């Protein structure tokens, strides 16, 4: 950091050596690197940072247009998000697009136009664009004029078509080919595509009932076929589609009996982490009216996913509004404040504080990471 | 209100056009004299009034009565206030509104139009509260149509 | 193009004429979800409720260009006089789950 | 105050994010950049579209369906930053949901979001 | 504000009255009207705030792009400004461009192109783009590859062509075929072009040696042909255009001896300002090193133009870091905070703060009014 | 510190507006975004045009010439945002002149400012 | 194109060649400002001070592009061939009011 | 270093070549005794020196020594670094250069040489510090030119 590269700096210099300036190389892509964007207010241009959660470095940056949406491949082999830009800064004509970036350089490997300006323009969702596991087709949400999901070829780089869908909203990839999303009506659709005219579409069952409330921001695990969905109670649905076929699990409650009759419930933006090794779900939580839903939390809950046992509950201090957690065995708990434009790296084991990055933009929310291998 | 006016207008219904063949039975003398009908949530009838519906008004409301060619029956709002009641749903069934929805007295014998009725109001999705046509006991049972 | 637009600012639901063709908008929904008419037919759509809703066709519909209609908001009215034949699809702009179809014939 | 508290709203001062007609508002007063309750900035063009919320109005002890709709084509104003939640819904229900950009029917495609408004469009207590 | 607009709204619906939403026009220009830029410290798209200076109230508001100079004809028919935008936010095809706007709805009258990328990308000096006085024609700096103005015509909405010029800087238009510029080797150069070949251009003699420092803002009335010019040390040199020919007055000292005994200094951005009806400079002082030029400043000295009589000395109370002034009869003199992203008005008489206008950008740094008639 | 005062500066810290080779550095320290002290952060142009200024190191007691280069082709990083005008000049002095984006030269004519890098190009004392 | 690069970096000035057409940037000048030379002469610059400098002839000068020459520090070097004849005008990047011109006979 | 070399190569000056028509004055004798020329600054000398100097020398350093076809002469840097002093300044103007800055001696006799050597050394807009060929009091009323 400074210290480090000062005595590294000055001692440069007593033994002589002089600067030849050139741009570096992101460092190849590990288990520790977290992606924090900042939405910025719902500013017409925002910024990504790449970050070394461990070091606690911000060891890149990426650019981009009017409430994109960031993807990362699992494996680590590139980057993308889906953009819009206008020809006079917000106004003008538009353009939506998809970009590739290579996650060494940093540098755009793709740049593809979506006819029609079709993105949907809401608060960052992180699964409403979102990548199949082969890494070879990015989905992205179109709400107007009527509910569509398009299909972008990231492989001969380009877009393909738009798919005709119920009124159901986020998109669940579970094949090359195939997709959940969630329906008005308390159910999921299954999409099979690749069936080249309309694609083939299945609802499961109602599995909530009209007034129980499922958050924006669900966790899933795609290499675990799992759907963690809380809901403004902090009770957690949890679906399992590793089958093929949504399989409804039990709904664990994430709040004791106390907490929920002394008023505790979940508050935040990315409320919900699920660590699929250890199989674990961080949810944030605080004493809150009934209505105060997107406001940051002062705790953070862990529970097993299996058994809904309480295994820990982190005394934060700060005010965070949304986790995530690195997929690896010794796993960090990401942390981000919004109001403190700050990124605490705690160890999700003991929540013990252990790192922060701060000057993350002007009102940054989201946090992903990618489960490697 | 005294009781059985055609809904667009005509105003008296007049009972001497409808067919002998059904007019006798309990439910009929029950709602003549009260207005209100017993086969609502009756699971005895609701097996004849579903197929009564289904030959006769699925055509233009549609399967649930959530709509077609014709509007939806299937929650509070109603064109015509009064069906709100089964007063003013008799009497729009006996009467007639406008268009291809005529007077139904020369299909349907009055005990026909009573099982009728109870279908649509089994097929409501709205919420025991605006249930006004319910009893007490009859709301406690009722439960929303799910197609 | 296939439908003039009559009074481009909603108008209120107290003035739609003496027996008109009538498509009210309640419960989140369009209550007459399949209307046929004749060529030359005026529809109204009225918003029996509080929630503003509109109709919107989207462009290939009635024209080259899309018509959002003017949101409507308590008992305001709104009409459409199609002048060809076809199945006119429409949404409604805020709440696209909210359709319709207006068929003339 | 404390974010997590209820909300109290007052009917004091509409630049105030407890302006009662404020209750589901998400995004910037439009009256702090040149707008005011009920109208776009210069330069801005306004939605048709819009979620909605029912907010009691603590004079009068009425609710009031307040229509947000947005003023867009530019970029936001930074100024009177406001997000209330009261009886707001996830995204599936997409009538009382406020994370959207309601820019829908706004004049040349405009799609930036600049500030929300607070027109009240009917009574619904 | 709030209070008056909240018993007005709350009473208006004891009243009756149900809203039926517009696009607001801004009330005509008026000598009150001020203009404050947030360069955002270097963001590539800033904003420029048009506020009421009288009600402290801000009236509307224009986007730009990256380093935008803002030009206001003082006359009230129209604002503008020459921008930079890119089709990738940061990067990608450049595109140099003027546009116009109307002052009451606010929306564009013409955009102009200029070919090949040539603005001069600077933090905002005001003199770096100007108007001729009639209005009708724009002149904008080009340092790369070499000295250049380009001359706009804001009537024929075109760009008509580069001037060579030699090694000068800053643009004071005079007439609408002439202008100054001030030239590294301490000259003036007044430059006639409409020779429609190369431009005539006349130097002056050297007026200030080569170890006086004038700074980037010097106060420019182009209705009184005057140009105040500081020095870091507070010397003021004014020259008079208004014959055609510059004319040197004398250098007046803004500092006291005792203030330059005890190390005040001038320090900000825009340090000046030049009340024409009164004939007055305003000048942001503070104690100082040396070369902490650029910094806020605390107090704000006023002297007669003529003499050099200090006739107040204000105690502002925040750090500001730029002034101006209305140019009317009896004046407000706008100081703006970068760090406070806040604008004060000040009583000019007095010094005694009378309102303030803050969340005016992420760092606003130029204020600009109309000289009107 | 008082803004105002005079310049010390150290060689313990270079994310530190008051680390020595900063003396007359406008705009954002490229270390604190992935760069180094001498380089680019990844994806950014590195121009080669600059303004300079001379540096006394308080270590070993000379005066160095810091060749202000930026790096090109982002948005500003936002993060350790200094500004020092030690034996900065005005506009019409430009080889020591901070005001002015030192792009010139970066590929694809990258003119938008994202940090500035602080290379030693000689002595000066 | 009228002119080759030699080397693309600048290399050191005690490694010009034994008697070669220098000009020396010195004192924020060029101070040979008007070189002829000949069809085939390769000039050098060599850059004296700390400050750094370079050369940079814009476009259609020596070629379609502009040539931007890589920044010299104090005592390196810098060459290029001229294969036409012509004048050819350059300045120094950072510093526009450095100018010079080879002369091509 | 004693005294006269040619500065590319030749090693010693050889000075009888020079003209006797003008190696007689004081000022030569003082010069070649001690390396100091006299005529700095004289401004008895100064008008013949700028005629010595536009006769001989602009053509190829330009008006004020600023450069034209061969390099300025008119600040502290010297391609040949002996020219810092009058020694070498003589030593470049006697003997030669490279190129087309050949030997001067068959064209001026010693103490023309001096002359221009002085509107050389006037022609200079440094300042009096690397003013070395100046005594004090020369360079306390030296002024860097001005064209
Ligand atoms: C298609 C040719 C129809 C058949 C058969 C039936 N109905 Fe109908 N119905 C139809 C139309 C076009 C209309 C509108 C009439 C008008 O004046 O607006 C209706 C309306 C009704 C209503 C009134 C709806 C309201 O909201 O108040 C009711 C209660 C109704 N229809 C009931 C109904 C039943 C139960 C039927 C089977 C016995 C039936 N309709 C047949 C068209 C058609
Ligand atoms: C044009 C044909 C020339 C005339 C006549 C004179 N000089 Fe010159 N001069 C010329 C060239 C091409 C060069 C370079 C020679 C080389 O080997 O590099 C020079 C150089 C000098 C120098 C040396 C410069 C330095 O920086 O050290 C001096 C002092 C010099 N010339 C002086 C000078 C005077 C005073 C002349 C009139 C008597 C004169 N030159 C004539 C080309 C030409
Ligand atoms: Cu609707
Ligand atoms: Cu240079």
């Amino acid at each position: 950091q400074g210290q480090a590269a000062a005595r590294a700096a000055a001692a440069d210099l007593a033994a002589g050596q002089d600067d030849e300036p050139r741009i570096l190389e992101a460092p190849a892509p590990d288990a520790r690197r977290v992606y924090v964007n900042d939405p910025a207010h719902f500013a017409a241009v925002t910024q990504q940072f790449v970050i070394d959660g461990e070091a606690g470095r911000v060891i890149g940056m990426i650019d981009g247009g009017f409430l994109p949406n960031p993807v990362v491949a699992d494996d680590g082999s590139f980057i993308a998000h889906a953009s819009t830009v206008f020809s006079r800064i917000a106004r003008g004509e538009r353009t939506d697009y998809v970009e590739v970036f290579d996650p060494v350089t940093l540098l755009p490997t793709a740049d593809i136009e979506l006819p029609d300006a079709p993105r949907f323009l809401v608060g960052t969702y992180p699964w409403m664009t979102s990548l199949t596991p082969d890494g070879k087709t990015l989905l992205f949400y179109q709400f107007s004029p009527a509910p569509a999901v398009g299909v972008v070829d990231l492989e001969g780089k380009a877009f393909k078509r738009m798919l005709d869908v119920p009124d159901c909203y986020h998109i669940f990839p579970t094949a090359p080919d195939t997709f959940f999303m969630h329906c008005r009506d308390g159910s999921l659709a299954k999409v099979a595509f690749g069936t080249e005219g309309t694609p083939e579409i299945t609802h499961t069952e109602v599995f909530h009932p009209e007034d129980e409330f499922l958050i924006n921001h669900p966790a899933y695990s795609q290499k675990a076929g799992r759907l963690v969905w809380p809901t403004y109670t902090g009770k957690i649905h949890q679906i399992d589609l590793s089958s093929g076929d949504a399989k409804f699990l039990p709904a664990v409650e994430a709040l004791t009996e106390a907490e929920r009759a002394d008023g505790w419930r979940p508050g935040g933006w990315q409320q919900v982490a699920y660590h699929r090794a250890l199989d674990r779900i961080y949810l944030l939580v605080d004493q809150r009216d009934e209505w105060r839903h997107k406001t940051a939390s002062r705790f953070l809950v862990v529970l097993d996913a299996k058994t809904g046992e309480r295994l820990a509950k982190f005394e934060m201090g700060h005010e965070i509004d949304s986790i995530n957690v690195s997929q690896d065995e010794k796993p960090l708990l990401y942390a981000l404040s919004t109001g403190d434009k700050t990124l605490y790296i705690h160890d999700a084991e003991s929540g013990e504080e252990l790192r922060s990055v701060n000057q993350l933009g002007h009102g940054p929310q989201v946090i992903t990471t990618a489960d490697m291998g | 209100a005294p009781q059985f006016f055609n809904i667009i207008d005509g105003s008296p219904l007049n009972f001497d056009d409808a067919m002998e063949e059904g007019r006798d039975t309990e439910a009929v003398k029950h709602f003549l004299e009260t207005g209100e009908n017993v086969y609502n949530e009756d699971p005895e009838i609701l097996p004849e009034a579903e197929e009564l519906y289904a030959g006769m008004c699925s055509g233009c409301h549609g399967h649930y009565a959530e709509g077609k060619i014709g509007p939806g029956l299937n929650d509070a709002y109603w064109t015509y206030p009064g069906n709100e009641t089964d007063v003013g749903l008799f009497s729009t069934l006996y009467g007639g509104a406008t268009g291809q929805m005529g007077p139904m007295w020369g299909s349907l014998t009055l005990d026909e139009m009573l099982r009728t009725m109870a279908w649509v109001r089994h097929l409501y999705t709205g919420d025991p509260k605006d249930a006004s046509w319910l009893t007490d006991e009859q709301k406690a049972g009722f439960t929303p149509f799910q197609p | 193009d296939k439908a003039t637009i009559p009074s481009e600012s909603p108008f209120a639901a107290a003035e739609v004429a003496d027996g008109a063709i009538v498509v009210d908008i309640a419960k989140m929904k369009y209550e007459t979800p399949e209307l046929h008419v004749k060529v030359g037919d005026t529809v109204t759509w009225i918003n029996r409720e509080a929630m503003p809703h509109n109709v919107h066709f989207v462009a290939g519909v009635l024209g080259e260009a899309a018509l959002k209609g003017p949101m409507m908001k308590k008992e305001q009215a709104y009409s459409l006089t199609f002048t060809e034949a076809g199945t006119y699809d429409y949404h409604c702009t805020p709440h696209p789950f909210m359709r319709g179809k207006v068929v003339v014939e | 105050t404390d974010p997590r508290a209820k909300w109290v709203p007052q009917d004091n001062d509409i630049q105030a994010c407890d302006y009662w007609r404020h209750c589901s508002i998400d995004g910037n007063i439009c009256d702090c950049s040149g707008g005011s309750l009920t109208n776009c900035p210069p330069g801005t063009k306004l939605a048709t579209a819009s979620w909605v919320a029912s907010c009691y109005n603590p004079t009068d002890g009425q609710s009031y369906l307040i229509a947000y709709r947005d003023c867009c084509g530019y970029n936001v104003s930074g100024r009177c930053p406001c997000l209330n939640t009261e009886g707001e819904l996830p995204v599936y229900r997409p009538e009382f949901a406020n994370d959207i950009i309601w820019c829908f029917g706004a004049e040349d495609d405009a799609m930036t979001y600049h500030c929300t408004i607070s027109p009240i469009v009917g009574k619904a207590s």
